[PDB]
DNA sequence: CATAATAATAGTTTTTAGTTTATT
DNA sequence: ATAAACTAAAAACTATTATTATGG
């Protein structure tokens, strides 16, 4: 938990009392975000904030909408995965506001992140597990615009062991995530054979 | 997805709570059995009337009701 | 201290080691 | 002195049911 950020707090209810950039010192701090070699401190200082000043900066997020993103790419203090599901919920809590469809780095720091997080969705627990699946599905299906989807890490993670005991139904959880959107079942393109592809599928089966 | 920064908080469960989820999910069922126990004994009862006319308040009765608000009782 | 739960237990047929009763 | 049955066959194949690892 943040504890020094209370009146970074009060200094964002007294601007959004008082309150297109129209600057606040928003563009210091802009700048002071854009570059991804701020300090893990006033890093984390100003991701707790733009999390807890979400709402002010409405019709301003798509120039957030670059920064956020590259932080969210390679987080490297309470947790990782605590700030990465924690900011990507406050992106996505705004949807028209700011799409990861424009310039496309953007759009790579989107699919870097999709890989990162399905890379590291998993837990030993049953809702917050199927909490980060819905996760994915939400992300996914509030843009589908740039998304792109991998297929071989998916391969492997429901190919799995050929499970005697059941572990790779992860995998198929993931593919159920994709089936949910109109997204292709799996790209014909060259993926490994893109035959056995479902091969391994029967065979989970 | 609005409620989703709402969803992910009330899913943060890493503090290891089942066993408090569990004592919260009796806490609730024992309340529930209070409620039941009070809506049945009130449903007994009949229900309440519906009725059947729009009405209107004046010095005097108005006489502008119409075909239907007559025959429908 | 509640509930789509779930699964480790059990119970049927086989075929061994107990034994009569003459057998010499 | 027991050559037939002495006497009850110790045992899995192939099928089900209450457990809870958990769901909440």
């Amino acid at each position: 938990r943040h504890e020094c950020m209370a009146p970074l707090t009060a200094l964002v209810k007294h601007m959004h009392r008082s309150l297109r950039d129209l600057p606040s010192w928003m563009k210091f701090l802009h700048g002071k975000l854009g570059n991804p070699i701020v300090p893990l401190n006033i890093r984390l200082f100003l991701a707790k904030l733009v999390i807890n000043t979400e709402e002010v900066f409405r019709p301003y997020a798509k120039h957030w909408l670059s920064p956020l993103l590259q932080l969210a790419a390679s987080e490297n203090g309470e947790g990782i995965h605590y700030m990465v599901v924690e900011i990507v919920a406050t992106i996505l809590s705004w949807t028209g506001l700011a799409t990861p469809t424009g310039v496309p780095k953007d759009e790579v720091l989107a699919n870097r992140l999709l890989n990162f997080l399905m890379k590291h969705v998993f837990h030993p627990k049953r809702a917050v597990f199927r909490h980060n699946l819905e996760i994915i599905k939400t992300l996914v299906e509030c843009w589908k615009d740039c998304l792109s989807i991998p297929y071989r890490l998916i391969f492997e993670k429901f190919s799995g062991k050929d499970p005697n005991s059941k572990d790779n139904s992860v995998g198929i959880q993931l593919l159920g995530i994709v089936m949910a959107n109109d997204l292709p079942p799996y790209d014909p393109q060259c993926g490994i054979q893109s035959s056995e592809y479902f091969q391994a599928l029967v065979n989970n089966m | 997805g609005r409620t989703d920064l709402l969803r992910l908080r009330r899913r943060f469960m890493r503090d290891q709570e089942k066993l408090s989820l569990m004592y919260a999910r009796k806490g609730v069922a024992e309340q529930k059995r209070e409620k039941e126990i009070k809506s049945e004994l009130k449903m007994k009862q009949d229900a309440q009337v519906v009725l059947y006319r729009s009405y209107r308040h004046g010095d005097l009765p108005d006489i502008q009701i119409k075909h239907s608000s007559l025959i429908t009782p």
